[PDB]
RNA sequence: UCGCUACUACCGAUUGGAUGGUUUAGUGAGGCCCUCGGAUCGGCCCGCCGGGGUGCCCUGGCGGAGCGCUGA
RNA sequence: GCUGCAGUUAAAAAGCUCGUAGUUGGAUCUUGUGGAGGGUUCCCCGCCCCUUGCCUCUCGGCGCCGGCCCGAAGCGUUUACUUUGAAAAAAUUAGAGUGUUCAAAGCAGGCCCGAGCCGCCUGGAUACCGCAGCUAGGAAUAAUGGAAUAGGACCGCGGUUCUAUUUUGUUGG
RNA sequence: UACCUGGUUGAUCCUGCCAGUAGCAUAUGCUUGUCUCAAAGAUUAAGCCAUGCAUGUCUAAGUACGCACGGCCGGUACAGUGAAACUGCGAAUGGCUCAUUAAAUCAGUUAUGGUUCCUUUGGUCGCUACUUGGAUAACUGUGGUAAUUCUAGAGCUAAUACAUGCCGACGGCGCUGACUCCCUUUGUGUGGGAUGCGUGCAUUUAUCAGAUCAAAACCAACCCGGUCGGCGGCUUUGGUGACUCUAGAUAACCUCGGGCCGAUCGCAGCCCUCCGUGGCGGCGACGACCCAUUCGAACGUCUGCCCUAUCAACUUUCGAUGGUAGUCGCCGUGCCUACCAUGGUGACCACGGGUGACGGGGAAUCAGGGUUCGAUUCCGGAGAGGGAGCCUGAGAAACGGCUACCACAUCCAAGGAAGGCAGCAGGCGCGCAAAUUACCCACUC
């Protein structure tokens, strides 16, 4: 049971609750399409890369300067 | 085997409690000394640490002490004769702290008439012809008068003691734990303990 | 399950000014009794293959302790996982060489060098005035030290230059109101300043204050206050920064601005 | 407490001596028996009826052998049937988290009332030190009897 | 309601069974303690010899007696 | 369903009332300005009575021309509440630095010399850790209490009664 | 990202659920090119286990007559490497698993002024002696049994094993009081004193003191400023909030076989009213009574717990709550005994029952609040098939120790002997469900 090993690791990507949504699903296309990548996987990367620096933004934001 | 562990009482609301493990061994037995009156016996106990520990038995002389005089002597011991505890510790004679024993009365005896130059309870004189008179009636004529007259106003042991020293015993108090040391010293009663102790006596036995 | 004292220390409940890795293995140096307490203590291993770098392994620390090279307080330890703590003097005369561990002001030890003549005393803090068999006083120091025959105007909390060679106290600094001070535990472990206050509670841990060089103050307990001059004025020779605790902003502007990147 | 030797055995302190001396240094006045006591410390002060009065109480934290360290705690009197013993009451506010909101709790505690305090009465206000293990459910010592609340114990002309 | 198929639970002679958990009373292995016990093993005390001294003594050895005291 | 659900008819208010615990509980007990931080009144020092504040003396360091005086000892009936300090293993979680070739990770790493430096610089931060216990400011809100058959107060005295054991040099009547 | 969609009707508006949607973790199906990281017989059976391994250990410094080698010649502490065996130490750590356990464990908080502590570091070491005794291993030799890490008889020999026991340097004070010296005979105002007894720390009991307050007046006796009846003038370890603390004085006690005060081993050297011994000189190792420190252990304080009333009263000579004296224990304590009192808990949920309950740090999800999980690598607890009892030891109620009963099960020559994988691999059984009978001490310790 004792081992000098880590387990520290995580996620990097949320897929999206709607799954067939139309519009969703044209506008990750467009973004695929436009910038040669390979997934959908690597737009969903960036997509939660994108809201966790926004969530850090906004949390700093409501402390009095 | 014996334990002294907290966990089998029930808790103060009166209910149970189950037992989580097994008996350890800071939590020992080891049975009673008993210890009787007689020719020595000394048993030797190995307790947590090493730390050898004496359990008495058959005790027979103890260290006894008079605390108005402060004069402490090595002591027989004759019988026991109180017992606040119980009462089944009177009748085998068994040795315990806080008991009541009599005592030899001699060596006190033998200090005092050397110290104070005066005689104890004592019915008639032909035994100091030879002797003793020797000791208390010493043949000198410095010092008896300037220090012994001293000794004197003194030397007034009240009426029971000096009635003690007629039957020729004392009656003592128990002041250590022979089942944890293996002695048996204590202090010899005075006072209101030694009426009170009287008392009690006489009222319990006849 | 646990019978008896243990001997193995875990690498994850080490203490962590020893700033160990998590990789090396499951285990820690785990110091031997001697007179610092195991959580206040920093080992020989610790301090010579990883603050010095002079040995790789296990293997070559302990065949360069075992060639009497490195001293202690004087004497010659050639156990490597020995107990060095505060105010102790290192010295290694094959390349001439002195330290002394002092908490630099982040709660960990430094790399302090120092000059042969100063390695020859060290301070020591008292805890303990007692008196033994025919009425001989007897001090006891906080690295379990006993001297008999100490001058009776020195009382506890107090602190005692002391030869290393002879034991034999030299001079002493009062616990007082003015007088320089180094905190030796919890959160302020480190910084030093100034007295000025002691705040009594009878029955339970007085606490004292303390006020820095720069106007800062802050408080501790009475059990981590540690005298070291007289005011404004250290006996000992005091590391880089010199207790300080400049904050994380100044920190930052300080090692920006400076640009301390290589030579 | 004009006797005070009701066991089978002879109540006396501790480290008090019956001594050597003359006749007619008091056949009343001087009765010859010194009275130990000690100051708890932490600003209590030894009652009167402790260094006057007389009694045998080992457990008493005046007068006997015991030493008050560590906690200190407070409550109200509930019951006294035992001898020398008292069961008091602390009441407390727990605050649950999920609602924001507090509920009401007891504790009660059998503690040692020494008999140097004669006032006592359900109601009163109690403070407490820590002992040793006095009993199998007594750890704590009465060192202070107050009350100074409405409805007192009598009339307030004081 | 009566009738057909299928599924579920219930009451119940059987004085059912299996596994247990407490439990009156009776017995009770083994260890520990106490009071005894005494298979055996030594020492001390007396002659002859070897070694030392003044017919005797000391170490030792031999056969032994008194096996008397005695220790484990 | 605390934030946050429902009970005329969809599921749902006991037939009705009394009542101990539990939960909840009406109103009421000191205000302007001199200087000073933020405006042109208003929100740390003090004046209408008080504005840390009454004191009682005492020993320690502090004024001044043997004498003169304030800080040091109690503390403001208490609590809850609120703000602040102390003391709470690491790992994990949030978070600072660092181009593992990027990332998940990890605690590292960066420079200059032809090697002629027998080297130098620098990090291994910080936050959070409820409730209970410790600590010091605040006094709104909510609790609790004071003299109605009184006693607060001043060296007010009067009487009876106990006594501490210091000096009168010491030891004692 | 603080979100909704289909379904009762001929159609409408609602309540309300069923279904859909996204994550997370166990299993399983189909399919699988590269590379880094890495969970893995927990769920059920804390069921049963074939075989191998997982705990041993020597420096110059405890004992070397193995010719086991081997030297320049032999043993004159005797060469040197050194098997075996005695001795010392460790084996109470680590590893594994989660059956028990519901104010119990555990967590934060405090207390030992109520206890023990191998070792480490620092203090302490003087009230035949130029060195004592006998007796066991290995080794040699004879054996017994179907059988084991079985062991008996015979012959030798050591100690830092076992067991004894001085030497020095006391020039050590107090209590005794033959006697003895001036003037007051004496008492007392004076001064020597043989003689004897006890005389270090540690143990046990008893006793004593534990010092400095505010001033004066007479009387009996005394110091000094000085005088042959009286006036001014000294009072003395340490610490805590608090001890019946620490230290001091007195009288004894000793436990020996059952406290201490060194009959131990290794490196390298100097002066001799002087010819090897009279002498003395350093550096280590080991051992050891006591105190402190360190590492702890144990027992206590305050607060904190899942479901249940188809659990409302529970506890009590088969101690329940308290009081006094003791036994026992490392110590506080109904821990246990004797004698007394009648108490203690509960609607603020006591007491009883259930848990597919080890606790916590933590994990998943999450607008704000919450809900569910934590067998599992760090901390704490408990156990080694089930109970129970002990030895050695500083530390164990130890199972890689011993002794019994119960349940299993192995060999036998039937008399007897031997056992404990919830350690690492592996195997059977159980199941929906979980890996190699591999290599190495190179890293961490
Ligand atoms: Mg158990
Ligand atoms: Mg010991
Ligand atoms: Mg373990
Ligand atoms: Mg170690
Ligand atoms: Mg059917
Ligand atoms: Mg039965
Ligand atoms: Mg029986
Ligand atoms: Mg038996
Ligand atoms: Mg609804
Ligand atoms: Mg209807
Ligand atoms: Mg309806
Ligand atoms: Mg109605
Ligand atoms: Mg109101
Ligand atoms: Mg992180
Ligand atoms: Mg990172
Ligand atoms: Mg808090
Ligand atoms: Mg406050
Ligand atoms: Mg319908
Ligand atoms: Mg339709
Ligand atoms: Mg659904
Ligand atoms: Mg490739
Ligand atoms: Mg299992
Ligand atoms: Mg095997
Ligand atoms: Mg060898
Ligand atoms: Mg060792
Ligand atoms: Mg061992
Ligand atoms: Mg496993
Ligand atoms: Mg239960
Ligand atoms: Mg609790
Ligand atoms: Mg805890
Ligand atoms: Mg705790
Ligand atoms: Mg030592
Ligand atoms: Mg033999
Ligand atoms: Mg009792
Ligand atoms: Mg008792
Ligand atoms: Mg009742
Ligand atoms: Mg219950
Ligand atoms: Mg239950
Ligand atoms: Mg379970
Ligand atoms: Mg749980
Ligand atoms: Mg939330
Ligand atoms: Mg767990
Ligand atoms: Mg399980
Ligand atoms: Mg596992
Ligand atoms: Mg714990
Ligand atoms: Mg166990
Ligand atoms: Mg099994
Ligand atoms: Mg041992
Ligand atoms: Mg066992
Ligand atoms: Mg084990
Ligand atoms: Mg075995
Ligand atoms: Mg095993
Ligand atoms: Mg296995
Ligand atoms: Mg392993
Ligand atoms: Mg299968
Ligand atoms: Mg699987
Ligand atoms: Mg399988
Ligand atoms: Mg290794």
């Amino acid at each position: 049971m004792p081992v000098a090993r880590s387990w520290v690791c995580r996620k990097t990507y949320v897929t999206p609750r709607r799954p067939f949504e139309k519009s969703r699903l044209d506008q990750e296309l467009k973004l695929i399409g436009e910038y040669g990548l390979r997934n959908k996987r690597e737009v969903w990367r960036v997509k939660f890369t994108l809201a966790k620096i926004r969530k850090a933004a906004r949390e700093l934001l409501t402390l009095d300067e | 085997g014996i334990s002294r562990d907290n966990w089998h009482k029930r808790r103060k609301t009166g209910g149970k409690r189950k037992p989580y493990h097994k008996k350890r061994k800071y939590e020992l037995g080891r049975p009673a000394a008993n210890t009787k009156i007689g020719p020595r016996r000394i048993h030797t106990v190995g307790v947590r640490g090493g730390n050898k520990k004496y359990r008495a038995l058959r005790l027979d002389v103890g260290n006894f002490s008079w605390g108005s005089e402060c004069c402490t002597r090595k002591t027989r011991i004759i019988d026991v004769v109180y017992n606040a505890s119980n009462n089944e510790l009177v009748r085998t004679k068994t040795l315990v702290k806080n008991c009541i024993v009599l005592i030899d009365s001699t060596p006190y005896r033998q200090w005092y008439e050397s110290h104070y130059a005066l005689p104890l309870g004592r019915k008639k004189g032909a035994k100091l012809t030879p002797e003793e008179e020797e000791i208390l009636n010493k043949k000198r004529s410095k010092k008896i008068q300037k220090k012994y007259d001293e000794r004197k106003k003194n030397a007034k042991i009240s009426s029971l003691l000096e009635e003690q020293f007629q039957q020729g015993k004392l009656l003592a108090c128990i002041a250590s734990r022979p089942g944890q040391c293996g002695r048996a010293d204590g202090y010899v009663l005075e006072g209101k303990e030694l009426e009170f102790y009287l008392r009690k006596i006489k009222a319990r036995k006849g | 399950m646990a019978r008896g004292p243990k001997k193995h220390l875990k690498r994850v409940a080490a203490p962590k000014h020893w700033m160990l890795d998590k990789l090396t293995s499951v285990f820690a140096p785990r110091p031997s009794t001697g007179p610092h307490k195991l959580r206040e203590c920093l080992p020989l291993i610790i301090f010579l293959r990883n603050k010095l770098k002079y040995a790789l392994t296990g293997d070559e620390v302990k065949k360069i302790c075992m060639q009497r090279f490195i001293k202690i307080d004087g004497k010659v330890r050639a156990d490597i996982t020995y107990p060095a703590g505060f105010m102790d003097v290192i010295s290694i005369d094959k390349t001439g060489e002195n330290f002394r561990l002092i908490y630099d002001t982040k709660g960990r030890f430094a790399v302090h060098r120092i000059t042969p003549e100063e390695a020859k005393y060290k301070l020591c803090k008292v805890r303990k005035i007692f008196v033994g068999t025919k009425g001989i006083p007897h001090l006891v120091t906080h690295d379990a030290r006993t001297i008999r025959y100490p001058d009776p105007l020195i009382k506890m909390n107090d602190t005692i230059q002391i030869d290393l060679e002879t034991g034999k106290i030299t001079d002493f600094i009062k616990f007082d109101t003015g007088n320089l001070c180094m905190v030796t535990g919890g959160a302020n472990l480190g910084r030093i300043g100034v007295i000025t206050n002691r705040e009594r509670h009878p029955g339970s841990f007085d606490v004292v204050h303390v006020k820095d060089a720069n106007g800062n103050s802050f408080a501790t307990r009475l059990s981590n206050i540690f005298v070291i001059g007289k005011g404004n004025k250290p006996w000992i020779s005091l590391p880089r920064g010199k207790g300080i605790r400049l904050t994380i902003a100044e920190e930052r502007d300080k090692r920006l601005a400076a640009k301390q990147s290589s030579g | 407490m004009a006797d005070i030797q009701t066991e089978r055995a002879y109540q006396k302190q501790p480290t008090i001596f019956q001594n050597k001396k003359r006749v007619l240094l008091g056949e009343t006045g001087k009765e010859k028996l010194p009275r130990y006591y000690k100051n708890i410390g932490l600003g209590f002060k030894t009652p009167k009826e402790a260094i006057e009065g007389t009694y045998i109480d080992k457990k008493c934290p005046f007068t006997g052998n015991v030493s008050i360290r560590g906690r200190i705690l407070s409550g109200v009197v509930t019951k006294m049937k035992m001898q020398r013993t008292i069961v008091i009451r602390r009441d407390y506010l727990h605050y649950i988290r999920k609602y924001n909101r507090f509920e009401k709790r007891h504790k009660n505690m059998s503690v040692h009332l020494s008999p140097c305090f004669r006032d006592v009465q359900i109601g009163d206000i109690v403070t407490v030190g820590e002992c040793r293990p006095l009993s199998k459910t007594v750890r704590f010592n009465v060192l202070k009897v107050t009350k100074a609340a409405g409805t007192k114990k009598q009339f307030q002309k004081f």
